[PDB]
This record gives structure tokens, C-alpha cells and sequence, in this order.
């Protein structure tokens, strides 16, 4: 498996729209409002703002602390590397009574199950959950209350390299000297191992 | 040994140091230069006695 932020986006967007779908308004195909941030299409288009209350999904970046290089090792001829990563999420609700969806959101994602869905879909454990503020913003004429959070996610990454080789074959010389520095050697072996 | 007999009285040993000795003698497995020395003890074969009398 290979990590691409890409994929977990998508990923949590599916998982959501199953385990918090109920709260939130739905749009003309009865499908939970649920997408990702920035929405844009075919490098100019830009989505619309759906009606409230919904959910906006956003990664913000990705991070190795846990050293630089999990294993090495050989599957198939080619040789293969695998990494650690850490990605942390975040998660918003925008309309009215953000913090009331926030909170039941929070209380599901510690479940035992909905843990294993989310593995299902991106292949990602969940790490951490920070804290929920209680926002609000001007926009114009009214406020509009939100919620953000944080979710932290882990996955390991396996990728190929198509440069490196394998040792099959051994070949060994050596001497035997009563003195250092002997320039006729007493004795010379000579070995060759073979795989097969 | 030797010194039990009475034979000698005293000796003293050398022998040279593994650091020390030459690539031949290690290739033909033989240790040179060990040598002693010792003293005699001696014995008594004759006499000779002279004295005086008189009053």
C-alpha cells in the first residue's frame, strides 16, 4: 500500500457520510453534504457552498518522527522499502448547532467499531483527537457558528525500488602467513558459493 | 636434579622471548638460544698435618 492523501480524503469522506450522515442536510440526490476542501474541477471550475450544516475535509500535511526508514527488505526480486507516517486532518461543521454534531462525531470515533471502518477505507489507524472550539464568524449580516477538529491518522507506505539487485554468487580468496607481511603465502584457499 | 646430588651447587637458565625469535625457527617448529650454566661442589682426596711437643 502506498500513502496518498488523495485516497485517505476520500476514504474519510465515504466513512462519514455512514457514521454521521443523519445530522446533516442532504442535496438533490439525497446524499449527506460531505466534501473536500478547496473544491474545484477541470483546473478552474469551483464548486459551490452546500446548503447547512455540513462537513469540510482537509489534510493538512504529513510528517515522519518516527525515524526515516521502518524496514528493508526483499519481496520478489525487487527490492522493496517501507516508511512511517503521521497525517493529521481537519475536520469542520459549519451551520447552526456545530458543536452539538461535533460532539456525538467525537464520541463515535472511539468506538471500537467505526475504528475498523475507517481501516477498511483508508487502511489508516486512528492516533489522536484534539479538542473542539466553539467558533464563530461575521460573513456578512449574521454569524455562522463552526466547529473544527483535529484528527491525527497513521499508515505505513511500501514502494519499489526497480534500481536495486540481489547477490547470488560469492567469490573468496585468502592466505595464511606465519609473519605479518609473509610475501610468498604459506597457504591459499579459494571458494566460490553459488545459490542453487 | 642435579644440585640434589650434590653434584653442583648453583646454575642459572635464559631463554628468549616469543616476540624475539626469527620467522625460520617458527616455520621449522625448533627453539634455539636456551642455554644454563652451573658450579661444581668439589671433594677432599688428601691431607696434609703439621704439629709440635714439647714440655
Amino acid at each position: 500500500m502506498q500513502l496518498e492523501t488523495a485516497e485517505l480524503e476520500k476514504g474519510l469522506v465515504r466513512t462519514l457520510v455512514d457514521v454521521i450522515g443523519h445530522r446533516l442536510a442532504r442535496d438533490k440526490n439525497n446524499r449527506p453534504n460531505v466534501i473536500r476542501a478547496y473544491p474545484s474541477d477541470n483546473s478552474n471550475d469551483k464548486g459551490l457552498k452546500p446548503d447547512q450544516p455540513f462537513i469540510t475535509v482537509y489534510c493538512q500535511d504529513a510528517a515522519t518522527p518516527y525515524g526515516w526508514v521502518l524496514d528493508k527488505f526483499v519481496e520478489d526480486d525487487v527490492v522493496c522499502y517501507r516508511i512511517a507516517f503521521q497525517i493529521p486532518v481537519l475536520i469542520t461543521v459549519n451551520g447552526k448547532g456545530a458543536h452539538s454534531i461535533m460532539l456525538e462525531l467525537k464520541q463515535r470515533l472511539e468506538m471500537s467499531s467505526v475504528r475498523d471502518l475507517i481501516l477498511e477505507e483508508t487502511g489508516a489507524t486512528v492516533l489522536d483527537t484534539g479538542a473542539i472550539p466553539n467558533d464563530y464568524t461575521y460573513l456578512n449580516t449574521d454569524f455562522e457558528n463552526s466547529a473544527p477538529l483535529v484528527v491525527t491518522l497513521v499508515k505505513n507506505s511500501v514502494l519499489k525500488d526497480e534500481r536495486g539487485s540481489i547477490i547470488e554468487r560469492v567469490i573468496v580468496d585468502g592466505e595464511l602467513v606465519y609473519e605479518e607481511g609473509q610475501e610468498p603465502p604459506e597457504y591459499t584457499i579459494h571458494l566460490d558459493v553459488d545459490s542453487k | 636434579r642435579a644440585v640434589n646430588r650434590n653434584f653442583l651447587s648453583s646454575y642459572t637458565v635464559n631463554v628468549p622471548k616469543a616476540s624475539q625469535v626469527a620467522l625460520a625457527d617458527k616455520k621449522a617448529r625448533i627453539l634455539k638460544d636456551v642455554t644454563f650454566a652451573g658450579i661444581l661442589a668439589g671433594a677432599i682426596l688428601d691431607v696434609d698435618l703439621k704439629g709440635t711437643v714439647a714440655y
